[PDB]
């Protein structure tokens, strides 16, 4: 479908479009697992 | 001459060589210190050439011999 | 004829060829077809015939 | 410092290196407190070097002690300043980079070179696609398109075997990866086997990139850059401006954006970041250099500060307001002025008047030196406040310096070469630059407002060169065409008039004079008129065979004012000049005269003299203009009325019908056409001969002194057509566009206009302004394109001994004779002479100037065509000789070796582009008496006795008595004829006959008629006509024909009672007269049909103007060509497809058949099988050169462009030599292309150059070898000139990036021969004057 968008500003957005928000437990989670592998070095 | 330059071209043939020749011939005039073979008549050196060359006295072959005999002689001294 | 030609079949379809016409290489989702279009042609402060 | 070749290649990263002194690392400029540069900034003292001359920055290693030696603690070395315009720098790149120039500028290098799609390349660049490398395991191959998904697919079976990549590393990979050899072979045999022509063209093209490529010792890999060079400080200034801001080059900009996305890509890389941070980062350092390279060019251009993009290297070069144009070929200069001119009557023709102020300043060097010389000043400076002071010991020196030194003087646009002329100084006051009255017309200049440019000559060669080749006196003869230049005019032409015209009885009648002194005292003292008739004795002179003037006196019929001319004129022309009333042609022709008689020294002086004269009688005339000499006939309100009442009764007659619009409207036009004509005749006659006049008794009649007619006859400056809207009519208008109004203008500017009048004018009045307006362009760009194809033209050789030529006779189309022989052949070289025996034992000599001498003879013997040696055919390499070429037009003799013929002509050509603007068909009918004889023409006698033609080609002439052709004329097929051949026509005399509005299909015998593969209803349709019922029978096509009718071809049986066909003699021949579709016999099958009668009825129912030049010029494919004969034999129509017309040559000898798709609903001439030769026409319509030149040869293409341009010039009375568009066509027929396998490294489907082949060629033949076979091609001027074997040129006429890329990956070497090269570099020309220089450079490689 891609009509040869050469305007870079169009392709990082579609980039970035396809990773979706999660809030509230993730940023939890992810610290979590984080601060156990630093944990376990 | 003064005015029009017909009859050294027509004495030497091209014009570009006509000007090649009368132009080092002037040169030699001008800077060399050589003295010109027809009258002044308050001229400058490049119309004293094209007179010169006018009247059959410098050509080509005249100055290349002229020159060469200089030569001779300095390198015999 | 022109009909026979014409390749889309219904409303969303004819606004995902303008929109795709108008912003090419973004995806076409509903909504930003639809706003492209009342934008385009029909709102107060973006189009006026004096 | 000496060098002989300019090359050009691709640069590798190491030689980027090489250039370098030190690589840039931070994006700063300078300080903003003290603005001394910055450490590594792009500005650097250390590598691009230092700032001040002979001083670093902490001075300790000084005093120019150390040279070369760098002081370690500031990091600057002690030299000279000029270093930073030369000192480069570079940037090493985190990722690698594609170079523009080579991915998008089409056809795409990169491309080429992979096969790839450039879609591909662009979606694997921008990271978008994977690519595959290596493939080792069969499942996959090289460059195959990956997909983000389909890449995890094959990665989590396949792996560890599977190379894909992404952007510019994967495409440097694949460039690095491919080897040459293993294609070059490949394809090599892949065009042995299939030979698809889109597929073999490609192949070649391709096959020839790998080849050079491999040739030029590039490898691909360098199309990516690495390291990007950064160019020296000095030539993008940071500058302070006098109020404290500062001004900045763009490249700064661009610079500082590349170096900061690097910089941020190696922090981000240094960093461990997430991919498609990364891939941003990647990509928009692309960006960034792209647009370094080539601005706008990858689609959005990067905006400045302001709103405009910022301008970048490649724009630096290309355009019109690039280096190539505007800083090299052409440039601002010292030594120069520049002021309003004037006129200055008293000056001789080799002066000019310069302003002292000028000239002052111009000459200032020269002044400071004599001003020392003398001792007058001690040192300079003295000098210059000697002369800022104007002390009158400077006036003397400066009157002393500029004796007998030239200046040039110039006025732009410089169209041709005598815009530019060399004039010997008078010093005068004023402001105002004095130029002489006769060299305005070379110039085009008139005293209203104009300005001229002075500038001086220094070196004794330049002063030589501007006193002999330049000066005003040695320019009297036009280059394009040999009419002289010098040529009187308005003021002068009306003197010489006035003194020499005649009157009847006034003051002076029947004395006789001793000579012209005593008419000169009678006049002056009041006794005697200038128009007396009196009797004069007078001597002339008269060159003898040896050049001796004999001296003739007689007593003469003249008048008083020609005797006083008479003084004037130099000794050696007749009286009969002066003795008669002088308009302008006869000046000129006085002038011309004198020339070609007595030399040039006479003919100056002479010049001179006609104007003094001119002026001073014209003066003493006191000619007037009042209004009272606008006379208008006393019959114009009669005729206007007369055609009111008539236009009125036609508009009348109108609304009964009888007339329709087109009717009414093309009346209306009629009768006013015809007024206005009345009117204007009337006029005339009462003004031209209105006086008279008592001859001593009774009345006389004689021509007018009326101010108005004598402008009009003298040629001083009226015409006929200003005169008559001046007391006749104004006359008809048109509106806007095409349309002619209706009701004309009968008011003239003495009666005045009104309100409706003058608006309805002032159309075509703004019309035409606008015209000129925006058509001087359009000349300009062409001489331009002129110029650059034909610049490498000079004279080379003496005689290229050469045996061909174009045979050349007079124009005689139509009925009148356009161009006699001595127009069109004087001054050419005669070449295999034609002689002869017989009625006029025509002795021609070989290879001999056609002086006036020879013309005369040869229209003394009255010879009509004569064969020429012509540019187009010469045969020597990188130039023409002279024998080829002719006469010297300006000079007059055979041209000299080293002159520039090829600007010569495009200038020629060119210089009159902005004054170029922008149905009785029934029978033929003789002018006049003479004899007609046929040519190629195939006859059928008829039972009436009269003579019908089938020939295709049939031409008409008129041979007079002394056998010269007068008319001639092109009989259509199928015209019945008046008269055979032999007998002599009667003027007026109709002598063909045919229907114009059909071809018709004639009957040569009787019989009966057989309708043949006809059916009615798949055929044919019936038609039925009323009471008397007649029908007609009317052929169907295979368009509309039925499915089952379609295998019948219609045709016609002619019969006997027997049936039996009687043969013609010797010829084995079928009567099978199979007419093609639509052959409308009205009279039904079986109808007696007499000899000479209609079969079938089919009825048959231009630019010129600066387009029409330049699109010959530019050699354009007409829309409808006209298709020719290729090959002779027979010919048929074959099987349609789909409607293709199919038709099939079989050659009656050869065996080979040759078949042409045609359009359907074009018309084809011929019906079947005839003998039609090579390039025969068959259909209508106009023709195009390229089939012209492949059918009937070079010198058929020639004379074709010749004609058709030289008509587009005569229409406006413009008159240019031939040679000159010879000489372009030679340049524009440069390449050939090889169809052969020859003994010589070429190949099918090359173009190279004609000269190269024939060199190779030669060579080859010289050993036994059989060389290649070629055939030439034409291309247009733009395409020629882009195609020469030299980049330089090229690349400074047009299209600068393609060229300069593809010299770039070809390696090519430029070896300095044009005029355009030279000039670049700064060098002596190869022409004229610097001509002998090269030559012996050229012996100087015999000896290395
Ligand atoms: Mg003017
Ligand atoms: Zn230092
Ligand atoms: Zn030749």
């Amino acid at each position: 479908e891609i009509g040869r968008t050469t305007d870079p500003v169009r392709m990082y957005m579609r980039e970035m479009g396809t990773v979706e928000l999660l809030t509230r437990e993730g940023e939890i989670d992810i610290a979590k697992r984080i601060e156990d592998g630093i944990n376990q070095v | 001459a003064r005015v029009t330059v017909q009859d050294a071209v027509e004495k030497i043939g091209n014009r570009f060589d006509l000007v090649l020749v009368a132009a080092r011939r002037a040169r030699q005039m001008q800077v060399g210190g050589k003295d010109p073979l027809v009258p002044e008549e308050n001229d400058k050196t490049t119309v004293i050439a094209l007179r010169e060359i006018e009247e059959g006295l410098i050509n080509n072959q005249i100055l290349d011999v002229r020159e060469r005999q200089e030569q001779q002689e300095q390198e015999a001294a | 004829e022109t009909l026979r030609v014409d390749p889309t079949n219904d409303r969303l379809s004819a606004l995902v060829e303008i929109y795709r016409m108008m912003r090419p290489g973004e995806p076409p989702t509903r909504e930003a077809a639809e706003s492209l279009f009342e934008n385009l042609f029909f709102s107060e402060d973006r189009y006026d015939l004096s | 410092e000496e060098f002989d070749a300019i090359k050009i290649a691709l640069a590798s990263p190491d030689m980027i290196r090489s250039w370098s002194f030190g690589e840039v690392k931070k994006p700063e400029t300078i300080n903003y407190r003290t603005f001394k540069p910055e450490r590594d900034g792009l500005f650097c003292a250390r590598i691009f070097g230092p700032v001040k001359d002979y001083e670093c920055l902490c001075g300790k290693y000084k005093r120019l002690k150390h040279r070369g030696v760098i002081c370690e603690k500031c990091g600057v070395e002690v030299t000279q300043t000029k270093v930073r315009r030369e000192r480069m720098g570079h940037i090493e790149l985190a990722s690698p980079t594609a170079h523009i120039w080579f991915l998008k500028s089409l056809p795409s290098r990169i491309g080429l070179l992979l096969d790839m799609p450039l879609r591909d390349i662009e979606r694997v660049l921008y990271f978008e696609s994977y690519v595959v490398i290596e493939g080792g395991m069969t499942n996959l191959e090289r460059q195959q398109i990956l997909t983000e998904e389909q890449y995890l697919d094959a990665l989590e079976e396949f792996g560890d075997e599977f190379d894909a990549k992404m952007g510019a590393e994967a495409i440097q990979a694949l460039l690095k990866s491919m080897d040459l050899e293993q294609e070059c072979e490949q394809l090599r045999e892949e065009l042995n086997e299939t030979n698809s022509e889109t597929k073999r063209k490609k192949l070649t093209k391709r096959i020839k990139l790998l080849e050079a490529f491999v040739q030029s010792g590039n490898k691909p890999e360098w199309m990516i850059l690495t390291v990007l060079p950064v160019l020296p400080p000095d030539l993008r200034p940071l500058v302070p401006l006098d109020g404290g801001r500062f001004a900045t080059s763009d490249l700064n900009d661009l610079y500082r954006r590349v170096i900061n996305r690097n910089n941020r890509l190696k922090r981000l890389l240094d960093l461990a970041a997430p991919d498609i941070i990364v891939r941003n980062e990647k990509r928009m350092l692309q960006e960034a250099v792209d647009a370094l390279l080539d601005n706008g060019r990858r689609g959005r251009a990067i905006t400045g500060s302001n709103k405009r993009p910022l301008k970048s290297l490649a724009d630096m070069i290309k355009g019109k307001q690039g280096r190539f144009r505007q800083n090299l070929l052409g440039k601002r200069v010292d030594y120069s002025g520049r002021s309003v001119i004037t006129v200055g009557p008293y000056l001789r023709l080799h002066q000019c008047g310069l302003p002292k102020k000028m000239a002052l300043e111009l000459f200032k060097p020269f002044i400071y030196g004599k001003l020392e010389l003398r001792g007058l000043a001690t040192t300079i400076k003295a000098a210059k406040k000697m002369v800022e002071r104007e002390e009158a010991v400077v006036w003397d020196i400066l009157d002393e310096v500029i004796r007998e030194h030239p200046v040039l003087l110039n006025r732009a646009p410089t169209l041709h070469r005598l815009g530019i002329q060399a004039f010997e100084p008078v010093l005068i006051e004023g402001k105002a630059i004095q130029l002489h009255p006769l060299v305005c017309a070379a110039y085009n200049a008139d005293f209203d407002g104009d300005q001229m440019a002075v500038h001086v000559p220094l070196t004794l060669e330049a002063q030589l060169e501007a006193r002999a080749l330049m000066m005003s006196t040695n320019n009297i003869l036009s280059p394009a065409n040999g009419e002289p230049i010098i040529v009187p005019s308005q003021d002068v032409v009306l003197g010489l008039y006035y003194m020499t015209r005649d009157c009847v009885n006034a003051k002076g009648e029947g004395m006789v004079l001793t000579g012209p002194k005593e008419a000169e005292r009678l006049y002056r003292s009041g006794l005697a008129s200038l128009h007396a008739r009196v009797k004069v004795r007078i001597t002339e002179y008269e060159k003898d065979a040896n050049g001796e003037l004999v001296a003739k006196t007689s007593l003469k019929d003249t008048t008083v004012g020609r005797a006083i001319l008479w003084m004037i004129v130099p000794k050696g022309l007749p009286y009969s000049i002066v003795n008669q009333a002088l308009g302008k042609k006869a000046i000129s022709k006085m002038l011309n005269t004198c020339y070609r008689i007595l030399g040039l020294k006479p003919t100056v002086i002479f010049a001179d003299q006609i104007m003094y004269t001119g002026f001073a009688y014209a003066a003493r005339s006191g000619a007037s203009v009042g209004i009272d000499d606008m006379v208008i006939p006393e019959k114009k309100h009669e005729i206007i009325s007369e055609a009111e009442a008539e236009v009125a009764e036609i508009q009348e007659q109108f609304q009964s019908g009888l007339v329709t619009a087109g009717e009414r409207y093309n009346k209306v036009i009629d009768i006013w056409a015809a007024a206005n004509d009345r009117v204007s005749k009337a006029m005339m006659d009462n003004l031209q001969t209105e006086t008279v006049i008592n001859r001593d008794g009774q009345e006389e009649k004689q021509v007018s002194f009326n101010s108005i007619y004598m402008m009009a006859d003298s040629g001083a400056r009226g015409s006929a057509a200003q005169i008559r809207q001046l007391a006749g009519m104004r006359g008809l208008m048109a509106k806007p566009d095409g349309s002619i109004i209706e009701t004309p203008i009968t008011a003239n500017f003495r009666e005045g206009l009104n309100v409706l009048q003058y608006f309805i004018s002032t159309h075509g009045a703004r019309k035409g302004l606008a015209d000129t307006a925006l058509k001087t362009a359009n000349s300009g760009y062409l001489t331009r394109r002129l110029v650059d194809v034909a610049q490498d033209l000079v004279v080379t050789e003496d005689d290229c001994g050469t045996h061909e030529g174009i045979m050349m006779t007079p124009v005689i189309e139509g009925g009148d004779v356009k161009e006699p022989l001595r127009d069109r052949v004087l001054g050419r070289v005669t070449a295999e002479d034609v002689l002869k025996p017989g009625t006029a034992d025509i002795l021609v000599p070989r290879n001999t100037l056609l002086h006036e001498q020879w013309c005369d003879l040869l229209e003394e013997n009255s010879v009509d065509a004569v064969k020429v040696r012509s540019v187009v055919s010469c045969d020597t390499d990188f130039g023409v000789c002279a024998h080829c070429y002719g006469r010297d037009l300006a000079r007059g003799h055979i041209i000299n070796k080293g002159e520039a013929i090829g600007v010569i002509a495009a200038q020629s050509i060119g210089e009159p582009g902005t004054q170029l603007t922008m149905a009785a068909e029934s029978s033929i009918q003789v002018k006049n008496k003479g004899s007609i004889k046929l040519s190629n023409v195939k006859s059928v006698v008829n039972s009436s006795g009269k003579l019908v033609i089938t020939s295709r080609n049939t031409e008409l002439k008129l041979i007079d008595e002394f056998g010269r052709t007068k008319e001639s004329y092109k009989v259509p097929y199928g015209a019945v004829l008046a008269k055979g051949d032999g007998e002599q026509v009667a003027g007026g005399e109709t002598v063909a006959n045919w229907d114009p509005h059909t071809m018709p299909v004639i009957t040569e015998v009787s019989g009966f008629v057989r309708f043949t593969d006809m059916i009615d209803g798949q055929t044919i349709t019936r038609q039925t006509d009323e009471l008397t019922g007649l029908s007609s029978l009317v052929v169907l096509d295979s368009a509309e024909r039925t499915a089952g009718g379609k295998d019948l071809r219609p045709a016609l049986k002619i019969v006997d009672a027997q049936g039996n066909d009687v043969l013609i003699p010797g010829t084995d021949m079928p009567a099978q007269y199979f007419l093609p579709g639509k052959a409308i016999v009205q009279l039904e099958d079986g109808v007696q049909i007499s000899s000479g009668d209609t079969l079938a009825r089919i009825p048959q129912e231009i630019t010129g103007g600066l387009p029409r030049v330049a699109d010959l010029f530019e050699a354009r494919r007409p829309k409808e060509p006209a298709i020719l004969a290729e090959i002779s034999g027979i010919v048929s129509f074959g099987k349609e497809t789909k409607g293709k017309r199919r038709l099939v040559i079989t050659p009656v000898d050869g065996s080979d058949p040759y078949e042409e798709m045609i359009p359907k609903w074009r018309q084809l001439n011929v019906f079947e099988g005839e003998r039609v030769e090579r390039g025969d026409v068959i259909s209508d319509g106009p023709e195009a050169p390229h089939d012209i030149l492949r059918l009937r040869g070079v010198h058929a293409v020639t004379r074709y462009i010749v004609n058709e341009v030289q008509d587009v010039y005569r229409l406006q009375g413009v008159k240019i030599n031939d040679k000159h568009i010879e000489v372009i066509v030679r340049q524009m027929l440069r390449k050939a292309t090889i169809v052969n396998a020859g003994s010589s490294d070429f190949l099918e489907g090359e173009q190279v150059e004609y000269s190269r082949v024939k060199i190779a060629n030669r060579e080859l033949e010289a050993n036994g070898k059989v060389g290649a076979t070629y055939s030439r091609d034409l291309l247009g001027i733009t395409k020629a000139s882009l195609a020469t074997e030299s980049f330089i040129s090229a690349a400074s006429f047009q299209e600068t990036t393609r060229v300069l890329t593809e010299a770039a990956v070809a390696g090519k070497r430029d070896e300095l021969r044009g005029l355009k090269e030279n000039v670049i570099v700064g060098r002596l020309i190869p022409a004229g004057t610097g001509y002998a220089y090269h030559q012996d450079r050229m012996r100087r490689r015999a000896a290395g």
